[PDB]
RNA sequence: UAAUCGAUAAACCCCGAUAGACCUUACCAACCCUUGCCAAUUCAGCCUAUAUACCGCCAUCUUCAGCAAACCCUAAAAAGGAACAAUAGUAAGCACAAUCAUAGCACAUAAAAACGUUAGGUCAAGGUGUAGCUUAUGGGUUGGAAAGAAAUGGGCUACA
RNA sequence: AUGACCCACCAAUCACA
């Protein structure tokens, strides 16, 4: 079990987005190019908008990995701010400490 | 350690000219494909095999549509 | 009293090849707490003096990374908690080394790396000239 | 992978190696709840009956 | 969902809600009670309901001088083991729901008249097992505090005696009832009187005293006429060793006076 | 707790032997100084608090002093002041007062014999003598004290010293002396320097507010100043900064007589002027008389300026400035 | 290998065993879990990719196809036969390799099923001998029927396929091991197959001459002379003799070493040439070499050659030179048995602290040796130490080797310094057996005598009291000894008690006992209590 | 009032470990880090991985040795191997302790695909720094 | 059945060689270390906590395997592997006169399951132009050809090679690049006269 | 508006959010799916109700100096317990203080700040007591969430 | 200048045979 249904959704999304990365890239090559004619690019356009909607990366969310919180995340530990503090304050995060200066 | 990358040497990485042999030589397809090529030339994360598979997907996709290319205002092989 | 007899069996071979020369070899140790880096420095220097490796040691400026989070679960934005991570450095600069000596000294040193520290090894090696450049012209 | 962690530690609980006090708490609470008479309705039964 | 879980201590601390603001101002009633039961109480290392038997844990390491292999119990064997564990739980619930009897002092809910048992040994090793102590009056008493508002102390009034003519009383006060009990015992032993007994049953002669607003009047009886007195006076007399007496208290019946 | 101390000393000695063995040193010449380096190297704890780091020390220094047993096995207390609850302190008071009376008697006999032969030893001020602190006294009696207690005692010692001082009396009051360490604020003059046939150049280094400045001054030159390889009128366009550079020279009337080169980095323009100012000042102290050095210090020329930017604080705006506070 | 904390450190040999065995049972439990549910352990992290931490696959990779499932389920024994049966049910032809593998599986896993499987091996496929005979000559050594194997040696020699080395090994062993009343008829057949191997181009291995020696062991104790010849024979062809060879050599040489001590000198010199060399223990049987190489020095009591066996052990790989823990503790039992009596206390006390707690823990045999080592050299200083050590390791043996330990307390004479050692050592002892343990009167001779050389009468009295409280008595020389210890300090009342309890229990010196209390009461002038004693005994 | 990772003052009877008696602001000042690894240093990678690994180890160990864990775990990571170090109450017979040592080390080695060492230090009762 | 065995510190000889005890990196068992060491913060009357059961000492990386005796021994064992440094090379001048070409290569060690570091690929090639056989024309043409990779004050040419998966591949590509730069600096062409 | 929720004197109002075009997302409307994430489970699942059942994190009095066990005293005690030329108070503990940090002092700043007060804030960080839903208050897909009569807070840019 | 009502202290454990 992932902690939340939402997290589940996200796992799927990352899987699909991993699978179609090659197709998406190859097509958006054509799409993003001035050199090729527009007639290729409109077909290529429908091509990439044909692809399953959950395969596109912008639909991914970086979520807290233990607690599933959608924001207030620190990218480095993939941790919610709350869970991060909870680990660091027991000193289970090496080299992390309160800051005085 | 542990990873030799198929015993490949830097010329099977940098110079991709060999796989552009079959492609229209003076067209805009040379422009596009020389860009794709140049891109793959700078790409560390991919194997030789994979780069070649990209190249071939393009071969196959352009050779898939002859029609749109001819109609486009440039006769393309 | 009780001494095992004939306890040593090292295996070493000499290949005919021209072992690689290292003009300079830099070893950068990052760690969290200073004291461990000092002990490590002592150990490293001692280990090099015994192999006649002729090294210098200097200390690169410390980096402190700070960042902030909210102090409360829900809503008081006015209150925060700030965390640090301090990275401290030592630099072991060795000069005029050989290939084998480098591999030994580095093996020994790296094995004994304490757990809270990291290490970066910059080897500048000496090569004379490539073949096709020597004195042909096309 | 949360499936692997949850599954593996569940099994290791049933093989009596791992001991989960959280799951135990959940259990005992639930037992005492079915005893008091409020349980989880078998599927399909609750609404119409 | 494995990461999502917690320690038992955390979960119980959570569920019991002893630390809330309800408990402090007495914002909830005392007839509502729930308790914490250890969930590791009857469990053994290695035990699971899958039924395995591990060489180091469930079963002895060596059987008949050899190494036992990893093995699993039969279906019905596990049935019996779970039956045992269930009956153990039921036994602990049978033990828990039985409330120990409290010897009633004067009334069922009064602490008055109740025995605390011997006071505690003094620092010198000096020991009184000959002394008994009875509670006379326990009272919840309040004081208005700057921060907490009402503040509830118990104060108990207690008497000790050996039955041989030495008795004394003292009062003690604390936040916890247990604490005040201790305090008043140990303090009582310090103020002892000697009560002269005629022929070791009655007092010597009739007594009438007005102490503050209380009038006690006692009369000296013959041998057979036992202890006809206010209930507090009977308690104290039994502690002194005065076996035959008559006393009428008038005016304020306030216990300390 | 006596058996404890004995054991702890046994094992500290056994241990010190062991340690001296692994560190590969002579067990006899091993000092505390050496023990420390040995642990610091063996158990390297970075922790900022020095009291929390690993320590192997002689148990007498580690454990606190103990009040000895106060009575025999029969129950009789050894010292006649025991029941006061402070024996140590009231004994001190007793013997002190006793010595005071003694002094009074002896000096009165010497008043009747027409002799004042004593002197006032009460001025030790050049030695920088002071009384013990309360903390010290409290350590000397192995007993807690009160402020009024300490006060009483000190006042009594004062009464003592204010009379003719006997030998045993002087010695007595001098246990309660300490000497405050060196008080002189005189600077440390940079030795003047002669380089490559060139005569009389001095160096100085200023630091102000993110700006560092190294200034070399030549006594043998005419007046000019080269900062980072350019003229000081070019590098410091603002009048105010040129005046800052002028301050120390104009103060010593050296204004035409010296020739300076500077390296200044970081900070803004005004901070750099300040930096060079301080450095120049510190460099010109080699060329001048010891008295004018004191003058420059008293003009505030030689002190670094501690004022530095404060850190912004979370939930405020400016390190002081607060977000607007709404009453209702 | 063990955890380093004092609580988990093994105290005895039994604890060492149960601990290490436990750890392995745990390791096993883990591996079971892994291989039961492999999908949990699939996800990989490690970059160099250790293949060793991957879960294992014991299932057949194909089901209905014969040629896969056969070899698959064979590599995995019964599923192999289910597989070969499902291949023989589809009329799929089983080739020369198939049931050569199923045969090697019938030899490695597995008397009627051996005959049946052999019948299917020969009847269905006409297997080349070099495989079928291999398996069946190996397995019918295990199922104990060597005759059909000589028949298969005839069938194999007929087909021009030569018998490989392991054949002549197994059949030299089969013709050797089968002896009915006649050894020469066997040994001759052996030398004939040994010549027939040299003729067939098969070179006899070191393990063939080794097998031959092993065979010559079990029959004649004087069959060491042909074997010795073999020992020279291999040395001619360049193959360095294995530790197994030398072992068997030391076995028959030992059997003939007990009555005759010359063969001993030959083992000792063979060993003397063997020990200037660094070993490569690469052959199968080698453990009993270093077992019996040292074993001889214990019976013959020769320490120099034991120093040599040890110098041999520590040389090539010490660790690899002893197979089992029992056969390991034999080594130290015997070796330290030699070290204790044969050498100066300076050497024994030294190797003591090195071998005993560290390597392998004291048995009863090594227990008694330390006791006899300190009686001869007159060492009373090391008794508390060896006792405290023997307590930790030696709990079970205690009662039996107890009576011997204390016996070395009588033999000595006790100065004023040693009193407290005796007091503590004996007090802990008797406080242990009075709290539970039949207790010898010897122990009281000791507490009472050591307390007379101590100067302490009052405790020896309470101890004599505690034995007469045990419902039996010491002999009368001890009771006369404390009669004397209570007589010298003038304690006649305790003497009255002692001789009352003596006369109650019938003690043999009773004439002399009564005479001793009369003498002590004439010396302290207690005479009326002596007459009252005679009046209390007459009644 | 800050509450984070604090053990509040009770009536004065409460036993408190050296660890529990020090609020987060004392980390790196008085008490040290319960884990050590390279990941949180300036130029380094995969901090997140090691954090999750850590969390799972504390949970796992706490469940594998029920009731016998004295103080929180110590996790040292060195050149691809993790040495776990624990303070353990003496509860179990050394049979159960060695069984669990071996079981664990193997299990976790196969889980995290790296060599895992386990070091048990045994203690009579929870070491007590304060109150009590 | 409760077993308490005294620590190894009892049986420890005073002069026993220490590296025997801690050959490898070790957690610091308090039982196996003779020295009394108190660490931890004290309490108002009290002292620093004892070495037994002390969690704080357990956190410390301990240099106990590395005590200087153990290092002396270790290094003396390693003297056999190391090979000597050539005499005449003692000064940098001769280094350059003999070896013109410096190849810088990075290697990173971080703790965890994977060895793989992205940064390891990069190979840097530094070469003085004064050590090259170039013509005047060829030198100017090379300078213009490479541009920014050439430092005009120190005359050290820099080639940073990244693009390929392996450091050996990148080394080959940097060398190749250098070769080609030199070969194509000497070729004069038509437009060079323009 | 078909169309979330939470904060909402000091102690809300660029606040949960160091972040909403789809996703996020909890909402609305259509549609779909009913052992329906897992090794097993008459069970999964619930951002349903209760922050007045709670743990976790905090706000606030607060840079306020007190809280509190164990005792002792009082012609009785609800409670009070100082006087230094001293008259009944000793007290461990926690706070304050000291130390640590801001790479030398010092100062400053940071950090710290007990017991309690406001049933203060948060069942929507996560977890949970009690009570509720179970072919639905659960799980998915597709598309929609508008807007300015008015009032107002905080900012930005200005009025030179 | 004003500010529904209502708010508080009356129950006892754990562990072993
Ligand atoms: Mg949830
Ligand atoms: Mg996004
Ligand atoms: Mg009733
Ligand atoms: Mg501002
Ligand atoms: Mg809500
Ligand atoms: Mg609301
Ligand atoms: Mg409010
Ligand atoms: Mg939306
Ligand atoms: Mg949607
Ligand atoms: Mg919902
Ligand atoms: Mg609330
Ligand atoms: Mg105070
Ligand atoms: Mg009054
Ligand atoms: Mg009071
Ligand atoms: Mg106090
Ligand atoms: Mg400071
Ligand atoms: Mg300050
Ligand atoms: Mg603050
Ligand atoms: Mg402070
Ligand atoms: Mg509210
Ligand atoms: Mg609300
Ligand atoms: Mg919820
Ligand atoms: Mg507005
Ligand atoms: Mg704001
Ligand atoms: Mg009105
Ligand atoms: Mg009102």
């Amino acid at each position: 079990y992932y902690v939340d249904w939402k997290m589940l959704r996200d796992v799927k999304r990352r899987k699909m987005a991993y699978e179609y990365a090659d197709e998406r890239l190859r097509i958006n090559s054509l799409r993003k190019n001035t050199i090729l004619p527009k007639d290729l690019q409109e077909v290529a356009d429908e091509e990439i908008a044909s692809l399953p909607r959950d395969s596109c990366p912008v639909r991914i969310r970086n979520r807290c990995v233990m607690t599933s919180r959608p924001r207030g995340v620190k990218r480095r530990w993939r941790l919610s701010r709350i869970v991060f503090r909870h680990l660091a304050d027991h000193g289970q995060l090496s080299g992390v400490q309160r800051a005085m200066w | 350690a542990g990873f030799d990358d198929d015993g490949s040497e830097f010329h099977e990485h940098i110079f991709l000219d060999k796989y552009l042999q079959d492609f229209p030589k003076q067209g805009p397809i040379r422009h596009f494909m020389e860009l794709v090529t140049c891109g793959l030339s700078k790409n560390p994360y991919l194997s030789v095999k994979q780069k070649v598979e990209h190249i071939e997907w393009f071969r196959n996709y352009f050779n898939e549509k002859r029609v749109i290319l001819k109609e486009s205002g440039i006769q393309l092989n | 009293v009780d001494v095992p007899k004939d306890m040593t069996k090292p295996e070493i071979t000499i290949s005919d090849e021209p072992d690689t020369l290292y003009k300079r070899l830099s070893v950068l140790v990052k760690g969290h707490d200073k004291a461990v880096l000092d002990s490590y420095e002592y150990f490293a220097v001692l280990a090099a003096k015994e192999l006649g490796i002729s090294i210098k040691v200097h200390e690169p400026p410390r980096k402190i990374e700070r960042f902030t989070l909210l102090k409360s679960v829900h809503i008081f934005k006015k209150h925060r908690v700030q965390y640090e991570m301090r990275t401290l450095y030592r630099c072991l600069e060795l000069e005029h080394l050989t290939g084998s000596t480098a591999d030994v000294y580095l093996e020994y040193i790296q094995r004994n790396l304490p757990e809270g520290v990291a290490m970066e090894v910059t080897k500048t090696k000496l090569e004379q000239l490539p073949e096709h450049i020597r004195k042909p012209i096309w | 992978n949360h499936n692997t962690y949850f599954a593996l530690m569940g099994t290791l609980r049933f093989l009596g190696l791992y001991r989960d006090e959280h799951q135990d708490f959940r259990d005992e609470q639930l037992r005492l709840k079915k005893l008091r008479g409020k349980g989880k309705p078998r599927k399909g039964e609750g609404k119409r009956a | 969902s494995f990461f999502t879980k917690l320690t038992a201590d955390e979960l119980w601390k959570g569920a019991l809600a002893e630390s809330g603001a309800g408990a402090r101002k007495g914002r909830g009633k005392r007839t509502k009670k729930k308790r914490r039961k250890d969930l590791n109480r009857g469990q053994i290392i290695g035990e699971g309901r899958h039924g395995f038997l591990w060489p180091g844990l469930n079963i002895p390491l060596m059987r008949n001088g050899a190494v036992q292999t990893i093995a699993q119990r039969s279906k019905e064997d596990q049935e019996k083991v779970e039956a045992d564990m269930v009956q153990q739980r039921e036994e602990w619930d049978r033990r828990r729901k039985m409330k120990v009897k409290r010897e009633r002092g004067w009334s069922g809910n009064t602490w008055g008249g109740v025995s605390l048992g011997p006071p505690d040994p003094g620092p010198n090793g000096e020991t009184y097992d000959d002394f008994d102590t009875r509670i006379l009056e326990v009272r919840n008493v309040f004081n208005m505090t700057a921060k907490e508002g009402r503040k509830r102390s118990v104060r108990v009034l207690v008497a000790v005696g050996n039955g041989k003519g030495a008795a004394g009383f003292a009062i003690g006060k604390a936040t916890e009832r247990a604490d005040a009990f201790r305090k008043a015992k140990n303090r009582a032993v310090h103020y002892l009187h000697y009560i002269e007994r005629y022929e070791d049953h009655t007092i010597y002669h009739d007594i009438s005293l007005k102490f503050k607003r209380t009038h006690i009047k006692m009369k000296k009886q013959p041998r057979g006429y036992g202890l006809h007195c206010h209930r507090a006076i009977m308690t104290i007399c039994r502690l002194i060793g005065i076996k035959d007496l008559y006393a009428k208290v008038s005016g304020s019946v306030n216990m300390l006076n | 707790t006596v058996d404890f101390i004995k054991k702890q000393i046994e094992e500290f000695n056994i241990g010190k032997r062991h340690l001296a063995n692994m560190m590969g040193e002579d067990p006899e010449t091993f000092t505390q100084e050496d023990i420390d380096r040995a642990i610091a190297y063996l158990f390297p704890s970075g922790l900022f608090e020095k009291r929390a780091r690993p320590i192997m020390k002689h148990p007498e220094e580690i454990f606190p002093k103990q009040r000895a047993i106060q009575w025999g096995e029969d129950g009789r207390p050894f010292h006649f002041l025991f029941y006061t609850g402070k024996q140590s302190y009231y004994s001190l008071m007793h013997d002190t007062y006793g010595k005071l009376l003694d002094v009074e008697k002896h000096h009165n006999q010497l008043r009747a014999k027409d002799l004042l032969a004593e002197k006032t030893k009460i001025l030790k001020d050049p030695i920088g003598s002071r009384w013990l602190i309360k903390e010290e006294l409290e350590e000397m009696l192995v007993e807690k004290l009160s402020d009024q207690d300490y006060a009483q005692f000190i006042r009594l010692l004062e009464r003592l010293s204010a009379l003719p001082c006997g030998a045993t009396e002087e010695d007595f009051v001098n246990r309660f002396r300490r000497s405050i360490p060196i008080q002189s604020k005189k600077q440390l003059i940079e030795p003047l320097q002669y380089d490559e046939q060139g005569m009389a150049f001095s160096r100085g280094e200023g630091k102000r507010k993110t700006a560092k400045a190294e200034v070399v001054v030549y006594g043998q030159g005419s007046g000019r100043i080269d900062v980072n390889g350019v003229d000081y009128l070019l590098y410091f366009p603002v009048t105010q900064d040129r005046e800052q550079l002028m301050f120390p020279l104009h103060f010593l009337d050296r204004l035409g007589k010296h020739d300076m080169t500077c390296a200044v980095s970081g900070g803004g323009r005004s901070a750099q002027a300040g930096a060079v100012r301080l450095a120049m000042a510190r460099a010109l102290c080699s060329f001048v008389t010891e008295d004018e050095v004191e003058w420059m210090r008293q003009a505030g020329l030689l002190t670094a300026d501690p004022r530095v930017r404060e850190r912004k604080k979370p939930g405020q705006e400016g390190a002081r400035r607060k977000f607007t506070w709404k009453k209702r | 290998v063990f955890q380093d904390d004092p609580y988990l450190i093994p105290t005895s040999s039994v604890e060492s065993h149960s601990f290490l065995l436990a750890k392995k049972s745990g390791e096993n439990a883990a591996k079971f879990i892994i291989n039961s549910y492999p999908k949990y352990f699939q996800k990989d992290i490690a970059e160099p990719h250790i293949p060793c931490l991957m879960p294992e696959y014991f299932e057949p990779q194909i089901e209905d196809v014969s040629e896969a499932a056969l070899q698959e389920r064979i590599k995995l024994x019964x599923x192999x036969x289910x597989x070969x049966x499902x291949x023989x049910x589809x009329x799929x032809x089983x080739x020369x390799x198939x049931x050569x593998x199923x045969x090697x599986x019938x030899x490695x896993x597995x008397t009627w099923r051996t005959k049946n499987n052999a019948e299917r091996i020969f009847a269905l496929m006409p297997e080349k001998n070099a495989h079928s005979y291999c398996t069946m000559i190996r397995g019918m050594v295990k199922h104990q029927a060597p005759t059909q194997a000589l028949n298969l040696y005839t069938v194999l020699l007929n087909n021009r396929l030569r018998a490989d080395v392991y054949t002549f090994n197994s059949l030299i062993e089969a013709t050797a091991l089968v002896v009915n009343e006649k050894f020469e008829e066997k040994w001759n057949n052996i030398l004939d197959l040994l010549k027939q191997m040299v003729t067939q181009n098969v070179k006899p291995n070191l393990q063939t001459f080794n097998t031959i020696l092993k065979c010559l062991r079990r029959f004649y104790a004087f069959g060491k002379l042909p074997a010795l010849q073999t020992l020279r024979e291999m040395k001619a062809i360049g193959i360095e003799p294995s530790l197994a060879t030398y072992h068997y050599v030391i076995q028959l040489f030992y059997q003939h070493e007990s009555p005759s001590k010359g063969s001993s000198l030959i083992i000792y010199d063979i060993m003397n040439e063997v020990m200037g060399k660094r070993f490569s223990p690469r052959d199968p049987d080698d453990d009993m070499f270093f077992q019996s190489a040292m074993r001889v020095c214990s019976s013959l009591r020769d320490l120099e050659l034991a120093y040599q066996v040890h110098g041999l052990l520590n040389t090539g790989d010490n660790w690899k030179l002893i197979g089992s823990d029992h056969r390991r503790n034999f080594y130290y039992s015997k070796f330290f048995n030699l070290l204790c009596f044969m050498e100066q206390i300076d050497v024994t006390l030294k190797w003591y602290k090195d071998l005993i707690p560290s390597v392998f823990f004291p048995h009863s045999q090594t227990m008694i040796d330390l006791l006899q080592a300190l009686d001869v050299a007159n060492r009373l200083d090391m008794v508390p130490q060896i006792w405290k050590d023997s307590k930790e390791y030696g709990h079970t043996f205690r009662n039996e080797l107890k009576e011997e330990i204390l016996m070395l307390m009588a033999r000595d004479q006790h100065p004023p310094e040693l009193q407290v050692a005796f007091a503590d050592c004996a007090a802990d002892i008797k406080s242990t057996y009075e709290s539970q343990p039949e207790w010898p009167a010897s122990s009281l001779n000791y507490v009472a005598v050591l307390f007379l050389r101590a100067g302490r009468t009052q405790e020896a009295w309470k101890m004599l009291g505690l034995f007469r409280k045990h419902n039996k008595i010491p002999r009368a020389e001890l009771l006369n000894e404390f009669l004397d210890s209570a007589k010298a300090s003038s304690s006649p009342a305790q003497a009255i008690e002692l001789v009352k309890l003596a006369s109650a229990f019938s003690l043999p010196v009773c004439e002399g006992l009564t005479r001793r209390v009369m003498a002590e009461f004439t010396l302290t002038q207690e005479q009326r209590e002596a007459l009252g004693e005679l009046t209390a005994l007459t009644s | 009032k800050n509450r984070a990772a604090r053990v509040r003052v009770s009536k004065g009877d409460k036993p408190v470990t050296y660890e529990e008696a020090h609020a987060p602001h004392y980390i790196a000042h008085r008490k040290g880090w319960l884990s050590l690894h390279t990941g949180n240093l300036d130029g380094e990678d995969h901090a997140a991985e090691r954090t999750v690994e850590d969390v799972f180890l504390r949970k796992f160990m706490l469940g594998t040795f029920p009731g016998c864990l004295a103080d929180q775990l110590v996790l040292k990571r060195r050149a691809n191997q993790l040495e776990i170090c624990a303070l353990v109450l003496r509860q179990l017979p050394p049979h159960k302790f060695y069984f669990l040592v071996g079981y664990s080390e193997t299990l976790l080695s196969h889980f995290y695909k790296c060599p895992v060492h386990l070091h048990l230090q045994t203690v009579p009762s929870k070491v007590v720094y304060k109150y009590i | 059945r409760r077993k308490a065995l005294p620590p190894r510190t009892e049986k420890m000889a005073v002069d026993q060689d220490w590296p025997s005890v801690y050959p490898v990196a070790a957690p610091f068992k308090p039982s196996a270390v003779p020295l009394p060491v108190r660490m931890g913060y004290p309490v108002k009357r009290g002292v620093p906590m004892a070495k037994e059961g002390n969690l704080e000492l357990l956190k410390i990386p301990n240099f106990l395997h590395l005590t200087p005796v153990a290092i002396k021994r270790h290094c003396e064992a390693l003297k056999d592997f190391c090979t000597e440094w050539p005499a005449a090379l003692d000064s940098d001048e001769k280094c350059e006169k003999h070896f013109p070409i410096e190849i810088d290569t990075a290697d990173y060690v971080s703790a965890g399951p994977s060895i793989r570091n992205p940064k390891a690929r990069v190979v840097t090639l530094r070469v003085k132009l004064s050590s090259l056989n170039l013509d005047d024309h060829a030198k100017k043409k090379l300078i213009k050809l490479v541009g920014d990779r050439y430092c005009k004050s120190t005359d050290v040419l820099t080639i940073k090679t990244d693009r390929c998966p392996l450091k050996r591949q990148n080394y080959d590509y940097a060398v190749y690049l250098l070769t080609v730069l030199y070969h194509e600096s000497w070729k004069t062409e038509e437009w060079e006269k323009k």
